């Protein structure tokens, strides 16, 4: 129940008020602005808070009204995992990596999906099936339609002639 | 306003002179004519540098302060020191004030501008990255001068600064649709004659017809007030051709150290505490306001070559060290390189250029130029090993690097066209295409069988193979005898 | 901005370029210390100035800032009675600004004079800051909130390595949550004006202006602005720090700031000491750099990372201004002149360089590879001075890999270093390491019709970057899949691509090989 | 190496004495 920071002062474990702020999300960059505001008011992110953020990254469109160049919900998502694991010292539970698998199949990035089901199967000993077949569907979708890799880069036999740009 | 406002000389300590005004002091940088008669042959004009109180202002004398009594009548001009501008200045010689010093009648002027202009803002700046082919091997290859560039020739006493400026006037300033300005800042009065005559012979300055040069001289004989301000006088004339007429222009400041040194004299007498190595505390600020005016605007384009004296061959000295930050192509001349036989005495490792870049110059230019710098860096490391161990102790591949690198140092030398009297040989304008190809082949090892002294003091590859033919023929005759 | 007048404190007495002294008006109001004052140059216009001396006489020493040509003796002087505040926020980004706050054409305020975070306010530096250089990010790793000095001679790459560090953030910042985005603040103290313009265009072309603001006090502008320019730079960064975000501050350079402060001090008769600098020239840089910090979890956990540049004259670290800044900062990145001309660019002297909080600052993946590299390069440098060992082979390839113009992406760097660590570039010669590295990143030989069959790990998929940062390369998830990619790349490169070097011994093919290999040095 | 380093160190200290005596002998002339 009780918790202390690095110095040993008392810390606000009352997470639930800040969770409902993250649910009213709209665009996922606003979730980070809330995560800042908790830390500012001596209230470190809970394990449930990170999962509540991960939900908002999946559901909404990107940063805000205007689009940013080279948007990546996965890269924003995997940064947040790096924050909780290494720095804050919190192991992400089964809910954490299931949100990651959803975004791979939703956006269509199946190649990431192959890597993260290997992750989800190992260590955390769980195979969620639902998304595995949806991920494997997108893998076969790339093969049968045309080609899976970039395509123009792969086929072109280089050997001495390679463009530097 | 304040047009003919009368004042009296409060105190005279050297070139620095205080002036008391009854109805308040004029503004700063305001020129003042000394009306009082005295036994003078030439007039006296004071520029206000500081204010002491509401009624008193400290100044600096542009002419000598001899015969100046206390309480002498002094009158304002209207504003700053004013200098004539436009095409009527071309062909004529001037002093710091803008009076013609060549005895060829009155100038046609029709407008005068103040010496102390403000430097362009950020919005006025513009970059035009094109190579200015100087026709010199060490410059064009390793530290190429760009169009619109501020260029500096750093070196100690008697290394080839004045020689390189004269060669650039031959190589670049003659075949140029723009005009040119020469700031003779605190240098030899006798060197000024030789420039004036040689330009008259070559017809860049023309008496009867069209002229394409302006001369503004404030030489060693003049007091510090003139030698300080004379750099700005020339810069005002170049600023007219840049801003008003909208044109590509050349500026030639020999020497920019003499500006800083001239300010170092007055700054002591003005009562400022000196900074490092006895220079003025405003050393960086003095160069700041001067050098920032020298730049390529949206309206026109100054392309300034400058000479920089390195005092006591100490490059860490404030006067050059502060200047280095302002420049686009920094040319560094070394004494040991001069005394070894290599002219021009350019030490290529301490040199640098902004346009030494694959984007601006060609890919073949950059790659060849870098290999010369790389090979010379390896050669300096190998030179320490041969002194300790010996020439025979080196490896098989390293011996071949020494043979090429020795030829690279010799091939970097060049007989200048202005320096026919010194070298005793005719000059060589080496083309940019010739410079890149000849050095490229030397790095490949296509000229390994060519002897070393063939490369010493010649132009491009045709002159190398010509000298190598003469060496083969004369060596064949002496061997037969 | 247009500052707020209050009371007419005095008249202008003397001027000496960019410094002045005042006489108090009847009544002797007395202005407060370190405050801005507006001098009426005309009825319509004002000219700002900072108060530096409050003499016993009643006279007040002023450092002139704006409209210095228009200042005259006998002019009226209005006081603000406040410290210098400037425009700060997200709205200031992508613009050039003075130390006073006026925008250069080409938001709640914050105090420039502010105390640094105390003992309990800070925390240990854990978040990494990627410069985008294999030489730096392994051996001299910079953490967020750290002060890392950049020292070396003119034209050694002091600005470029600082500017490319700002450009390296755009690839991350675009992809990541804006909470963890590295907002940059390039301060240009005493530089040439066109140099600021070229950096503006260079920042604009790489999309850096979105996540960057440019503080600018050029050589034309007075010593008062140059003195105050780094302070205005940190103020803009502290906004992001105090509001739980990470920031970067480049001062280019503190050498020219000190010269500007010396001018101010000497002109106002402050007693000079070593190399004519005042007594408090150490205090000048100390209170600047200490405001850069890593805050605690209790105050947002934000940061201001500092990259102060300091020019040395002919590799002389014994100079007073250089020795001062070294004793303040958390180690340095020394740029040697001989390494620059020798070939190695960036010319990072690893023996002279040091990071005082390196290990804790690095990423978990980067800590794995870099710990071994210290052991290899230590033995390589010793054996090079005093027959090729495994350390001698692999050590030489690292030196070839450290050469780069533009900054490398974290994935593309760590994989090419991991290859050299486990010894995938041993059979590959030293001259063909950049051609090997280019074909690894942009192209791929396994997919180049044949022996591919990897389920997830490829180099074209840039999104694996963040999975590597979490799990590391030495891990059961990625270890076996990575070692396939490298085995396919080496065997095919040695067989198909390196076979040409035994062949090509002719004119127009040796030159074609060179021009290929020289372009490979630029692109990592 | 010992004796040249000592001369570097003597020149370092003698330089800073001579630097500051000149600089502060300036402001004795200026009061
Ligand atoms: N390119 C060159 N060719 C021949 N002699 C040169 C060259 N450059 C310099 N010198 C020698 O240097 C001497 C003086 O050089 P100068 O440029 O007048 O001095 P500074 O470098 O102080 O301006 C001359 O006597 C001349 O012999
Ligand atoms: N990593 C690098 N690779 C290649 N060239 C570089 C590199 N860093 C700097 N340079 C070049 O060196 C020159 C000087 O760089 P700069 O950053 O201005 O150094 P300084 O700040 O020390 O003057 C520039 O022309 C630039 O192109
Ligand atoms: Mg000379
Ligand atoms: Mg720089």
């Amino acid at each position: 129940a009780k918790k202390y920071d690095l110095f040993g002062y008392e810390v606000d474990t009352n997470t639930a008020p800040w969770i409902e702020k993250i649910k009213k999300c709209k665009y996922y960059d606003e979730a980070g602005e809330v995560l800042v505001n908790m830390n500012v008011s001596n209230c470190p992110p809970d394990i449930a808070t990170y999962n509540a953020t991960l939900q908002c990254i999946y559901q909404s469109p990107s940063k805000q009204s205007t689009p940013v160049d080279n948007e990546s919900k996965f890269c924003a998502m995997m940064d947040l995992l790096e924050e909780m694991q290494h720095r804050n010292r919190l192991k992400p539970n089964e809910e954490s990596w299931t949100w990651v698998m959803k975004e791979c199949v939703k956006s269509g990035q199946f190649r990431l999906g192959y890597c993260i089901q290997q992750v989800m199967e190992t260590e955390c000993k769980g195979c969620p099936a639902d998304l595995v077949k949806a991920n494997e569907a997108n893998a076969q979708k790339a093969k049968t339609e045309g080609k899976e890799h970039p395509g123009h880069l792969s086929q072109q036999a280089g050997l001495f002639d390679v463009k530097v740009e | 306003d304040h047009k003919g406002r009368v004042g009296h000389v409060s105190q005279v300590i050297g070139a620095v002179v205080d002036v008391h005004f009854a109805d308040g002091v004029p503004p700063v940088l305001t020129a003042l004519d000394v009306v009082d008669k005295l036994g003078r042959d030439e007039p006296l004009t004071l520029e206000i540098v500081q204010h002491l109180d509401a009624h008193t202002g400290r100044c600096i004398a542009m002419q000598t302060t001899d015969l100046l009594k206390l309480k002498a009548k002094v009158v304002s001009t209207g504003g700053n020191i004013s200098v004539p501008v436009g095409r009527e200045t071309l062909g004529r010689i001037f002093n710091v004030l803008g009076d013609a010093i060549d005895q060829r009648g009155p100038v046609g002027e029709k407008l005068r501008m103040p010496i102390h202009a403000v430097a362009p803002k950020l919005a006025d700046q513009a970059a035009e990255d094109a190579v200015l082919t100087t026709g010199i091997k060490v410059i064009d290859l390793i530290l190429p001068y760009c169009k619109g560039g501020k260029i500096g020739l750093f070196g100690g006493a008697g290394v080839g600064k004045t020689v390189i400026i004269m060669e650039l006037i031959n190589n670049v300033a003659k075949g140029h649709g723009g005009f040119s300005v020469f700031a003779g800042v605190g240098e030899r009065t006798r060197e000024g004659t030789d420039l004036y005559l040689e330009m008259m012979q070559s017809k860049v300055i023309d008496l009867k017809g069209e002229s394409k040069c302006v001369l503004v001289y404030g030489q060693m004989n003049e007091p510090p007030g003139a030698r300080a301000r004379v750099a700005q006088s020339a810069l005002t004339m170049a600023e007219y051709f840049r801003d008003v007429e909208g044109q590509d222009v050349l500026l030639f400041i020999d020497n920019i150290f003499r500006f800083t040194q001239a300010n170092s004299e007055v700054s002591a007498l003005l009562g400022r505490i000196p900074a490092a190595v006895g220079y003025q505390p405003t050393l960086a600020e003095d160069l700041g306001q001067l050098q920032e005016r020298i730049t390529s605007t949206t309206k026109g384009s100054i392309t300034s070559v400058q000479a920089v004296y390195v005092p006591a061959d100490d490059i860490t000295d404030p006067a050059p060290a502060t200047t280095f930050s302002h420049l686009d192509a920094t040319t560094v001349l070394d004494r040991a390189v001069a005394e070894s036989g290599i002219y021009p005495a350019v030490n290529p490792l301490e040199c640098a250029s902004r346009i030494m870049d694959p984007d601006v110059i060609s890919v073949d230019h950059y790659n060849v130029a870098q290999d010369v710098v790389q090979m010379l860096t390896k050669y300096r490391e190998l030179q320490d090993i041969i002194a300790v161990l010996g020439i025979d102790e080196l490896s098989e591949e390293d011996k071949l690097i020494v043979d090429r690198a020795r030829k690279l140092v010799k091939f970097l030398s060049q007989p200048f066209q202005v320096a026919e009297v010194f070298t005793g040989m005719t000059g060589h304008y080496v083309q940019l295409d010739d410079t890149i190809d000849s050095f490229s082949g030397l790095l490949m090892g296509t000229y390994d069988q060519v002897p070393e002294m063939a490369f010493y003091m010649v132009g491009g590859i045709n002159s190398v193979l010509e000298k190598a033919k003469k060496m083969a023929e004369e060596a064949a005759e002496l061997e037969k005898m | 901005s247009f500052f707020k007048t209050t009371e007419m404190i005095g008249y202008v007495h003397s001027i000496d370029g960019t410094i002045a002294t005042l006489i108090p008006a009847p009544g002797n109001p007395g202005v407060a210390y370190n405050t801005i004052i507006q001098i009426q140059v005309s009825p319509t216009t004002f000219a700002a100035g900072l108060v530096f001396n409050l003499e016993k006489d009643g006279r007040i020493g002023i450092i002139l800032m704006d409209n210095i040509t228009e200042v005259q003796s006998g002019q009226k002087v209005m006081a603000t009675g406040q410290l210098l505040h400037i425009p700060v926020g997200a709205g200031v980004l992508g613009k050039v600004v003075n130390p006073l706050g006026h925008e250069v054409p080409v938001s709640t305020l914050g105090k420039v004079d502010t105390g640094a975070p105390n003992i309990v306010s800070r925390s240990p530096v854990n978040y990494n800051l990627l410069t985008g250089f294999k030489a730096v990010d392994t051996m001299i790793p910079i953490g967020r909130g750290q002060r890392e000095l950049i020292v070396g001679d003119r034209q050694t790459g002091k600005t470029s390595i600082a500017v490319s560090t700002i450009i390296n953030q755009v690839r991350i910042n675009q992809q990541i949550l804006s909470k963890n985005a590295v907002i940059s603040i390039y301060v240009s103290i005493g530089q040439r004006c066109s140099n600021v313009a070229r950096i503006h265009r260079l920042l604009q072309s790489y999309g850096a202006l979105r996540y960057t603001t440019v503080m600018a006090a050029t050589a034309a502008e007075p010593a008062g602005l140059q003195y105050l320019a780094p302070y205005a730079g940190v103020t803009m960064g502290e906004y992001f720090m105090n509001r739980g975000r990470h920031c970067l501050c480049v001062y280019d350079d503190l050498s020219k700031q000190a010269v500007a402060y010396r001018q101010i001090s000497l002109l106002l008769r402050r007693p000079p000491g070593r190399e004519a600098y005042p007594g408090d020239v150490f205090y000048l840089h100390s209170r600047l750099l200490e405001r850069a910090a890593m805050l605690s979890p209790g105050k947002g956990g934000g940061s201001v990372t500092a990259l102060p540049i300091v020019e040395t004259l002919s590799n002389d670290v014994t100079a007073y201004i250089v020795t001062n800044v070294i004793s303040i900062t958390d180690g340095q990145i020394y740029l040697d002149t001989k390494l620059f001309t020798g070939g190695q660019r960036p010319a990072v002297n690893i023996g002279l360089s040091v990071s005082r909080v390196g290990s804790s600052a690095q990423n978990a993946a980067m800590k794995g590879v870099a710990g071994k590299l210290k052991g290899i390069l230590a033995e390589y440098r010793k054996l090079a001075a005093d027959v090729q060992t495994i350390p001698m082979i692999r050590g030489a390839r690292f030196v070839a890999l450290f050469n780069q113009k533009q900054p490398s992406y974290f994935m593309n760097a760590i994989v090419s270093l991991y290859a050299c660590l486990n010894g995938y570039l041993d059979d590959v010669k030293v001259q063909y390491v950049k051609f090997y590295e280019y074909l690894l990143v942009h192209r791929d030989l396994g997919i180049m019709y044949g022996t591919a069959k990897n389920k997830f790990f490829y180099m074209y998929v840039q999104e694996l970057n963040y999975l590597i940062r979490f799990f590391t390369l030495n891990s059961p998830i990625l270890h076996g899949e990575l070692e396939e990619m490298l085995k396919q790349h080496t065997h095919l490169f040695l067989q198909h691509y390196q076979s040409k070097m035994n062949a090509i011994k002719s004119e127009k093919d040796v030159k074609a090989l060179k021009n290929l290999l020289y372009s490979c040095k630029r692109a990592v | 190496q010992q004796r040249t380093s000592s001369l570097y160190n003597k020149t370092r200290q003698f330089g800073i004495t001579a630097a500051l005596i000149e600089i502060l002998s300036a402001m004795s002339s200026l009061e």
